[PDB]
C-alpha cells in the first residue's frame, strides 16, 4: 500500500483486487524462470567478460612464437648456436619484443578495469535506490512505475528483479480544465474532471476511480470567464441538507 | 548581500519561462585499418617479414571493430528509447503554443526540423578510384590517406532515420504527455498536461489557467531567441567540431608519421630495396616496420581513450534523454537552471 | 605503379619529387623530357558478409567505395562474385552476390547507412537478402482538445537487469616469462627490472580496484537479517 501511494495511485485499490496482485507476481516469477531456463543466450555480458580475458591471456601466450627480427625465437637455441657477444644483440631484441608486448597487454587490461569500474559504480548507485527504496526516476529502475526490487547474485555480476506497475486496457473520455457551479470557478485537488454521457465525476490520474463532484474535492478560485474551457455543472454541498 | 532577518521573507509574484540548449557528443566516426598496407605498401619484398607481426595486426583490427560496434550500441541506445513510432497530429490547436519550428516541415528533403537544418549548417562535416586518380593538383588529404589503408565505414543509423526517431519522441511527448513513456499513449489536451507540469514543480494549477496567454507568448518568444541567437552565434556547437577535428587530426598525423625513418638509411622501401642486397637490408626493414608498429598501436590506444570518454558522454545523454524528455525531473539543475517543466 | 600524365613541370636541376609521405610520386623520364605520375594500384575496401558456414558456405561482398558498373576496373569464383544479376548499389557502396527485398524487417548483419543483410527462405531454397532497416510499427495518437484517456486495469511486470561487477585478477612473472630457467639471461633484464616493477605494480592496482568492487556493489548494508519463518505474506509466494 506504501508503493502504490508512492506511485500515485490510493491505497485501498490494492485491497481490493489483492488477490489478482498475488497472482500476477507469482505468475510473472514464474514466466521469468521459464524464460532464464530455456533461453541461454541471455547472461551475454559476463560470457562476453570472461572470454575477453581468456582470449587475452591466450593471445599473451601466443604472442611468444615470433622472433623480433632475431635468427630464431627460442633463446636456447640462439645461446647453443652462437657465442656470447654476438647472441647478446638477439637477446636484446628478444627482450625489447616481449617487454613492449606486456606493456601492450598491461595497457588493455587497464581500460578494461576502467570500463568495469564504471559498470560497478552503475551497480552499486542501482542497488542504493531501486533495493533499498523506490525510485521517481522514469526507467532508471526498469519499464513502467517501479514497486520493489529483488536482488540475485551472479558470478561476477548482478542481475536485478524489477517488479513494475504498468497500466492495463483504457477508455476514452470528455474532460474540462475546470468547473463553474454558480459563479466561481472549481479546480480538481488532485485528479481530473472526467465526463462519461451524461454525468461529470473526478478520477485519480492511473485509475479509473469515479467519484460525485463535492466542495471537498474542489478549491473555488477566480471566476468563470478566465478559464478557456469552463462548463457549467452542479457541485454536491455535503453540508447543507443536514 | 541578502537583506537577512529573522522575520522576514521574500516571494515571489511574477514567472518567466526560459529554455536553454545543452550539446553532447553521442558517437565518433568509426575507421579500421588495413596493417599490411599501411606498413610494406605493396611490395612483395616486404609482407613475407610481417608473418610475425600479423598476432599484433589481428589485435589492433579486433580492438577497432569493438570500437565501431559499440559506437553503433551507442548510437542506437541514445536514440531508439521508446520503439513505437507516432505520427505529427494534423490539427494543432495547442491553446496557444506554436511547435512549428521543432516540429518537422514536409516540405524539404529527409523531412527534419528548422532548428535540425541550422544545427546541420553550423557543424562542418564518398570517394572513388577515378577520382582520387585524377584530381593531383588538388592534394586532399583524404585520398592520401586512403592510398594506405586508413578506411572511414559509414554509422548503420543515417541521419534520416535518427531524424525520425526525433520526430517520434516529439510528437508522442506533445500529444499524449510522459504517460507514453510506460506502456501505450494515452491522448491529454496540452493545456491539462502543462497544469500537470505546474502542479508537480508545486504551483497549484489555477495559476496556469488563469495566466494562458502570457505564459504561450512567452513560450514562443523564448522558442525565437534561441533560434536566432543559434542562427547568429557560430561558437555555439563546439563539442562536436572538436570531436570531428581531433579525429580528422589523428588520422593526418598518423599518415604524416610515415616521412620518418627509424634510425634507417632511408624513409622508403623502394630506395633501401634497390640500393642493397636482400640479407643486409632486412635489418632496416625490420627497424621500419618495428616503427610503423609502434605508429599503429598508439594510434589505436588513443583512440581507445577517446571511445571510453565518448561512452561516458553518451550514458549520460542516455539517462538525460529518459528522464528530463519521457518524464518531469525533480533533480536540480540536471534539466536546467531553474524548475524543470518541458523538454525537446 | 601506374603511370599518368602529369600537369607539374620539374626544374632544370630536378628529377623526381616526393609527397608528405616522403615516397616517390612525380617522376621526369629520361628518354623523353616528360613528367609522369604514379599511383599505387591498390585502393578500397572490401567486406565479406556471410551466415555461420555452420549453416552454408554462399556470402556476399561488399565494396566500399566502388561502382558496381566500374567492378572490372577495380579488381573464377572471384569472378562470379564480380559479375552482375546481383548488384545492388547502396549508400556505402554496392553489393554483390545478395538479392534486394522490398520488405523490412528488424536488422541481422548490420552492412550500413541502413542496410542489413540477412539469411532467409525465399521460395525450400536459402539465398542471402538485402533490405532496408525496420525502425518500427507505424502508430498514431487520436489527439483531440477536450479528450482524455484513462487507464481501467493494472498489469504487474517483472525484468531482469544484469551488469559486470568485477573482472580476473591476474598477476605476470616477467622474468619467467621473458628469459626461462636461463642464467645467461635474467642477467639482462636488470635493466628492465624498473619496467617490471611498473607493471606489477599496475596489476595490483587493477586487483585491488576489483576487490573494492566486489565489496561495495553487495556489502552496502552491514547488519545481516535471518530469513523469516512464517511467510503468511498475504498470497505473495518468494519460494
Ligand atoms: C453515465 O454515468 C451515469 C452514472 O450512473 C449513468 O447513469 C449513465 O447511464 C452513464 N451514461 C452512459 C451513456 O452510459
Ligand atoms: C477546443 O476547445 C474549445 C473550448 O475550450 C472549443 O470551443 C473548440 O471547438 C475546440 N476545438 C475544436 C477544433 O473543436
Ligand atoms: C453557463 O452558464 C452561464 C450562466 O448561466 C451562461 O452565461 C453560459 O452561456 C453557460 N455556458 C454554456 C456553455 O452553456
Ligand atoms: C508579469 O509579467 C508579465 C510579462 O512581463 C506582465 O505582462 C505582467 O503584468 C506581470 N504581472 C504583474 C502582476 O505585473
Ligand atoms: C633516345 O632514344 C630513343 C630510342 O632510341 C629515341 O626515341 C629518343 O628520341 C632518344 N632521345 C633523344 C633526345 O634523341
Ligand atoms: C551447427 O550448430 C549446431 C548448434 O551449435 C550443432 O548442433 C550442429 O551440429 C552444427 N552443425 C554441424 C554440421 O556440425
Ligand atoms: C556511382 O555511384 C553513385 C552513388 O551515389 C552514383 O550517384 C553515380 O551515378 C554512379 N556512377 C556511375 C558511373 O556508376
Ligand atoms: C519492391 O521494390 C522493387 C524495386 O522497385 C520491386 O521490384 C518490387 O516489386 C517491390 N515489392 C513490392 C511488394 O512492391
Ligand atoms: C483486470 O484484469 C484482470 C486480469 O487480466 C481481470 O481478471 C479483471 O476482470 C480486469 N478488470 C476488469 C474491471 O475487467
Amino acid at each position: 500500500a506504501y508503493r502504490f501511494n508512492g506511485i500515485g495511485v490510493t491505497q485501498n485499490v490494492l485491497y481490493e483486487n489483492q488477490k489478482l496482485i498475488a497472482n500476477q507476481f507469482n505468475s510473472a516469477i514464474g514466466k521469468i524462470q521459464d524464460s532464464l531456463s530455456s533461453t541461454a543466450s541471455a547472461l551475454g555480458k559476463l560470457q562476453d567478460v570472461v572470454n575477453q580475458n581468456a582470449q587475452a591471456l591466450n593471445t599473451l601466450v601466443k604472442q611468444l612464437s615470433s622472433n623480433f627480427g632475431a635468427i630464431s625465437s627460442v633463446l636456447n637455441d640462439i645461446l647453443s648456436r652462437l657465442d656470447p657477444p654476438e647472441a647478446e644483440v638477439q637477446i636484446d631484441r628478444l627482450i625489447t619484443g616481449r617487454l613492449q608486448s606486456l606493456q601492450t597487454y598491461v595497457t588493455q587490461q587497464l581500460i578494461r578495469a576502467a570500463e568495469i569500474r564504471a559498470s560497478a559504480n552503475l551497480a552499486a548507485t542501482k542497488m542504493s535506490e531501486c533495493v533499498l527504496g523506490q525510485s521517481k526516476r522514469v526507467d532508471f529502475c526498469g519499464k513502467g512505475y517501479h514497486l520493489m526490487s529483488f536482488p540475485q547474485s551472479a558470478p561476477h555480476g548482478v542481475v536485478f528483479l524489477h517488479v513494475t506497475y504498468v497500466p492495463a486496457q483504457e477508455k476514452n473520455f470528455t474532460t474540462a480544465p475546470a468547473i463553474c457551479h454558480d459563479g466561481k470557478a472549481h479546480f480538481p485537488r488532485e485528479g481530473v474532471f472526467v465526463s462519461n454521457g451524461t454525468h461529470w465525476f473526478v478520477t485519480q490520474r492511473n485509475f479509473y476511480e469515479p467519484q460525485i463532484i463535492t466542495t471537498d474535492n474542489t478549491f473555488v478560485s477566480g471566476n468563470c470567464d478566465v478559464v478557456i474551457g469552463i462548463v457549467n455543472n452542479t457541485v454536491y454541498d455535503p453540508l447543507q441538507p443536514e | 548581500s541578502v537583506a537577512y532577518s529573522n522575520n522576514s521573507i521574500a516571494i515571489p509574484t511574477n514567472f518567466t519561462i526560459s529554455v536553454t540548449t545543452e550539446i553532447l557528443p553521442v558517437s565518433m566516426t568509426k575507421t579500421s585499418v588495413d596493417c599490411t598496407m599501411y606498413i610494406c605498401g605493396d611490395s612483395t619484398e616486404c609482407s613475407n617479414l610481417l608473418l610475425q607481426y600479423g598476432s599484433f595486426c589481428t589485435q589492433l583490427n579486433r580492438a577497432l571493430t569493438g570500437i565501431a560496434v559499440e559506437q553503433d550500441k551507442n548510437t542506437q541506445e541514445v536514440f531508439a528509447q521508446v520503439k513505437q513510432i507516432y505520427k505529427t497530429p494534423q490539427i494543432k490547436d495547442f491553446g496557444g503554443f506554436n511547435f512549428s519550428q521543432i516540429l518537422p516541415d514536409p516540405s524539404k528533403p529527409s523531412k527534419r526540423s528548422f532548428i535540425e537544418d541550422l544545427l546541420f549548417n553550423k557543424v562542418t562535416l564518398i570517394k572513388q578510384y577515378g577520382d582520387c586518380l585524377g584530381d593531383i593538383a588538388a592534394r586532399d588529404l583524404i585520398c592520401a590517406q586512403k592510398f594506405n589503408g586508413l578506411t572511414v565505414l559509414p554509422p548503420l543509423l543515417t541521419d534520416e532515420m535518427i531524424a525520425q526517431y526525433t520526430s517520434a519522441l516529439l510528437a508522442g511527448t506533445i500529444t499524449s504527455g510522459w504517460t507514453f513513456g510506460a506502456g501505450a499513449a494515452l491522448q491529454i489536451p496540452f493545456a491539462m498536461q502543462m497544469a500537470y507540469r505546474f502542479n508537480g514543480i508545486g504551483v497549484t494549477q489555477n495559476v496556469l489557467y488563469e495566466n494562458q496567454k502570457l505564459i504561450a507568448n512567452q513560450f514562443n518568444s523564448a522558442i525565437g531567441k534561441i533560434q536566432d541567437s543559434l542562427s547568429s552565434t557560430a561558437s555555439a556547437l563546439g563539442k562536436l567540431q572538436d570531436v570531428v577535428n581531433q579525429n580528422a587530426q589523428a588520422l593526418n598525423t598518423l599518415v604524416k608519421q610515415l616521412s620518418s625513418n627509424f634510425g634507417a638509411i632511408s624513409s622508403v622501401l623502394n630506395d633501401i630495396l634497390s640500393r642493397l642486397d636482400p640479407p643486409e637490408a632486412e635489418v632496416q626493414i625490420d627497424r621500419l616496420i618495428t616503427g610503423r608498429l609502434q605508429s599503429l598501436q598508439t594510434y589505436v590506444t588513443q583512440q581507445l581513450i577517446r571511445a571510453a570518454e565518448i561512452r561516458a558522454s553518451a550514458n549520460l545523454a542516455a539517462t538525460k534523454m529518459s528522464e528530463c524528455v519521457l518524464g518531469q525531473s525533480k533533480r536540480v539543475d540536471f534539466c536546467g537552471k531553474g524548475y524543470h517543466l518541458m523538454s525537446f | 605503379g601506374v603511370l599518368t600524365e602529369s600537369n607539374k613541370k620539374f626544374l632544370p636541376f630536378q628529377q623526381f619529387g616526393r609527397d608528405i609521405a616522403d615516397t616517390t610520386d612525380a617522376v621526369r623520364d629520361p628518354q623523353t623530357l616528360e613528367i609522369l605520375d604514379i599511383t599505387p594500384c591498390s585502393f578500397g575496401g572490401v567486406s565479406v558478409i556471410t551466415p555461420g558456414t555452420n549453416a552454408s558456405n554462399q556470402v556476399a561482398v561488399l565494396y566500399q567505395d566502388v561502382n558496381c558498373t566500374e567492378v572490372p576496373v577495380a579488381i573464377p569464383t572471384w569472378r562470379v562474385y564480380s559479375t552482375g544479376s546481383n548488384v545492388f548499389q547502396t549508400r556505402a557502396g554496392c553489393l554483390i552476390g545478395a538479392e534486394h527485398v522490398n520488405n523490412s524487417y528488424e536488422c541481422d548483419i548490420p552492412i550500413g547507412a541502413g542496410i542489413c543483410a540477412s539469411y532467409q527462405t525465399q521460395t525450400a531454397s536459402q539465398s542471402i537478402i538485402a533490405y532496408t532497416m525496420s525502425l518500427g510499427a507505424e502508430n498514431s495518437v487520436a489527439y483531440s482538445n477536450n479528450s482524455i484517456a484513462i487507464p481501467t486495469n493494472f498489469t504487474i511486470s517483472v525484468t531482469t537487469e544484469i551488469l559486470p561487477v568485477s573482472m580476473t585478477k591476474t598477476s605476470v612473472d616477467c622474468t619467467m616469462y621473458i628469459c626461462g630457467d636461463s642464467t645467461e639471461c635474467s642477467n639482462l633484464l636488470l635493466q628492465y627490472g624498473s619496467f617490471c616493477t611498473q607493471l606489477n605494480r599496475a596489476l595490483t592496482g587493477i586487483a585491488v580496484e576489483q576487490d573494492k568492487n566486489t565489496q561495495e556493489v553487495f556489502a552496502q548494508v552491514k547488519q545481516i537479517y535471518k530469513t523469516p519463518q512464517i511467510k503468511d505474506f498475504g498470497g505473495f509466494n518468494f519460494s
